[PDB]
Order: structure tokens, then sequence, then C-alpha cells
């Protein structure tokens, strides 16, 4: 899944 | 899951060399990369975060590109303490991948291996195992490749190896490989091999005993 | 100052349990949005992501092992603690903790994601060896023959490392070549230890081997056989 802090 | 390959695996070089370490990433990671240095014995060191921002008290040589898929850390001006192994390091998807490292060493010219085949002592024999020994010693580079033979039937499985760290002096580096054998299947064969490839080796090169042969 | 320090038990035996702990100072694990991951490295290896949990206590583990593994923060006590079951020889491996960066925040307000995109600070890291193996001393064994000739020292089946190797008392150094111990199958170490000399030197060998923890000392001398 994404990052934490992707997007 | 998302894979991040290194290149070149291996590299060498001497002080004062501009050299450039790539990493590609399978899928887009954005900026989320970041570059580290590790020495040996140490832990890894970060150099670059956010695939271009300098870390604070990283010295300005060191400089990181790139984004999406393909990035690039280039070292200005090679100092002795960079000679070590890189690595880059995806953030953007979990888990949070390392790349393979590439490791710098210290160029220098082309040597092949001195190449030497130990049969296992009768002292150990006697407790039931054999071991059968091969040395390549100082060559350069450090990339070798010994295959085992045994009455010509390709090896597989039963050595292990281990390489010296570069010599500070030679610039070269030394691999042992143990071939490993019960008593019993040590005895049922003759012709021992350790064949050897090497670049600074027109054709590989094989070093070979018969069992008992006295 | 940021610093991170590991601590565990060197050696665990296969399907045990294994409880690492980061002890860090510096931050705080109450800070917004920082991170404290877990990074191994078998000998000789690539690093390996395993594990990191955030102030706000989400926790994301490898997919590889997700089953095996536990992490947990203790606020108060300014530690984060990775628990590994049922482990086997290919997890031993340098263990690293490190620091995650959260946003920074301009009166407490997220400017800027850029400084979350990397470990920027890691503790000394701690080695972690799996194997059944009790203490036990190596057997050491003979290694016998541009025009240079090698000889050498077998040191097999010890354990734990480490073991140290001198030829003659120390006095025999160039051309020497002792190489990293591989931890066999078994469980136990094996290294080798050779030296190349002018094949006329053919002078005394000797290689003293010593291994502490099982009080094995051992001289033996090395020549081209044949009586």
């Amino acid at each position: 899944e994404l990052d934490k802090y992707a997007s | 899951a998302l894979q991040l390959t290194q290149s070149p695996s291996s590299l060498s070089a001497s002080v004062g060399d501009r050299i450039t370490i790539t990493c590609r990433a399978s899928q887009g990671v954005t900026s989320a990369l970041a570059w580290y240095r590790q020495k040996p014995g140490s832990p890894p060191q970060l150099l670059i975060y956010d695939a271009s921002s300098l870390e604070s008290g990283v010295p300005s040589r060191f400089s990181g590109s790139g984004s999406g898929t393909e990035f690039t850390l280039t070292i200005s001006t090679l100092r002795p303490e960079d000679f070590a192994t890189y690595y880059c390091q995806q953030l953007h998807f979990y888990p949070h991948t390392f790349g393979g490292g590439t490791r710098v060493d210290v160029r220098r010219t082309v040597a092949a291996p001195s190449v030497f085949i130990f049969p296992p002592s009768d002292e150990q024999l006697k407790s039931g195992t054999a071991s059968v020994v091969c040395l390549l010693n100082n060559f350069y580079p450090r990339e070798a490749k010994v295959q085992w033979k045994v009455d010509n039937a390709l090896q597989s499985g039963n050595s292990q190896e281990s390489v010296t760290e570069q010599d500070s002096k030679d610039s070269t580096y030394s691999l042992s490989s143990t071939l490993t054998l019960s008593k019993a299947d040590y005895e049922k064969h003759k012709v021992y091999e350790c064949e050897v490839t090497h670049q600074g080796l027109s054709s590989p090169v094989t070093k070979s005993f018969n069992r008992g042969e006295c | 100052r940021i610093t991170l320090k590991e601590s565990g038990p060197p050696l665990v035996k296969p399907t045990q349990t294994l409880t690492l702990t980061c002890s860090f100072s510096g931050f705080s694990l109450s800070d917004f949005g920082v991170g404290v991951g877990w990074i191994r490295q078998p000998p000789g290896k690539a690093l390996e992501w395993l594990a990191i949990i955030y102030s706000d206590d989400d926790k994301r583990y490898s997919p590889s092992l997700n089953t095996r593994l536990t992490i947990t923060k203790d606020t108060s006590k300014n530690q984060v603690v990775l628990v590994m079951t049922r482990v086997s020889p290919v997890d031993t491996a340098t263990y690293f903790c490190a620091h995650r960066r959260g946003p920074t925040t301009l009166f407490g307000v997220p400017i800027a994601r850029g400084p979350v995109n990397a470990m920027d600070v890691w503790g000394q890291g701690i080695t972690v060896t799996i194997s059944s193996t009790s203490t036990k001393g190596p057997s050491v064994f003979p290694l016998a023959p541009g025009a240079a000739a090698a000889l050498g020292c077998l040191v097999k089946d010890y354990f734990p490392e480490p073991v140290t190797v001198s030829w003659n008392s120390g006095a025999l150094t160039s051309g020497v070549h002792t190489f990293p111990a591989v931890l066999q199958s078994s469980g136990l170490y094996s290294l080798s230890s050779v030296v190349t000399v002018p094949s006329s030197s053919l002078q005394t060998y000797t290689c003293n081997v010593n291994h502490k923890p099982s009080n094995t000392k051992v001289d033996k001398r090395v020549e081209p056989k044949s009586c």
C-alpha cells in the first residue's frame, strides 16, 4: 500500500 | 512487490574521480528516495533524502537527482572515505525497499588469481569428513567464479566461500572456497577439481588432484 | 542530537523468540509524525526493511515477515521493541533501528513532507546469531601444497565467533590471509587462514589458533607433506 506520507 | 535495482553492483575508482551510481524502480516512487553510504563495520549513513536534498552535515561533493523511476547519486570528487557500499531506499510504498547496493573499491590493474587446491588432511578423514579447499589469491577485480567438479560432475549445494576485504596495500582480493563431503562419498571418487573464471584469465583455469594418488 | 541503540541477546536458538529493544534519546515518540523502524543485514548481504512504528501508533511490517513480527512502543521509556517469533538460522543478521523524521511544521502546521523521505539517524546495530550450537572449540587441520607456494590451516567446527589466528607466533604477516568464517548448516563456524611464500622458503610455518570462548589454543605446524 502507499506510504504514510504519499499522495 | 516493488523492485529497486542499483547499477552498477560494483564499481572501481580512484581518489579524485567522479562517480555516479544509479537506482531504478519498477513503479514510480515520486521523490521518496534516499541514498546512504555504509562503510565496513558501521551503520548506513544518510547522504541524500527526498531524491535530491542534501542531508545536513553531509559534504557537498554528494549530489542526488531524478524522480519517478530513475535516480542517480553522484560523488563529484571521490575521497578515501568514499570507498564503501552505497544503497538507495524507496519510501513511497510499503514495504520501504532497499536496492542491492553498489560497492565502490580502489581501482588497480587487472590481476588474475593464483589458484591452489588443497586435499583433505588424513587427520580430518579419520573423523569421517572431507574438506577440499580452493584458494584464489590476490586477484582484481573482485568478481570471480569457482566451480567444483568431482569425476567431472558439477558440484552444487555442498561448498561455501568467503572473500577478504580489499587489501590496503595490494588493492587485490583473495577468496577461499570449501567443498565438504562425507569421508564415504569422498572415497567414491578420484578427480577433485576447482575451476576458476576471472576477468584476468584468458580462459578458465583448473587446479586438481586425484584422490589417494601417492 | 539524536542517538539510538539496539540491545537484546547475541545468540538465539532456532524456533525461539527474539526480542530486540531500541532505546533512543533526542526525540520523543510522542513528537508529531515521528517514526522508528527496524532494518536488518545478514553478513555480506544487502539491507532488508523489517517494520516501522509512528508516534500516532500506526504500525507496518514487511509482508514476507508479517506473521513473525510484532513492533511496539513504550513512549515513556523512549523505547521501541521488535519481537520476532520462530527464528531460524537465516535470521542471523545485524539488526538496526532508525529514526524517521515527521513533516516539518510552522506554528504547528505541517508545511514540508520532504524530510520524511529517509531514515536519517541509525543505531550502531546489534549482531544476532541463530544457532542451536553449544560452545565448542575448533578442530585444526593442515592445508598443504609468481612461483609462490601456499599453505594454511582450516579451523573447523567451532562456536561461537570469534577465533584468532596468527602465523609463527605473530612473526609471519606478509602474505597472510585469514578469511571471514562461514556459518555452516550444522550451526558451527569454519574458516581458513592461508599464507603465500616464495616457493623456496618451504623456514617453518605454524598457525596459532585461539578460540577464547571454549579455552582452546592450538599451534599447528604445517609442512609440504611427503614425510
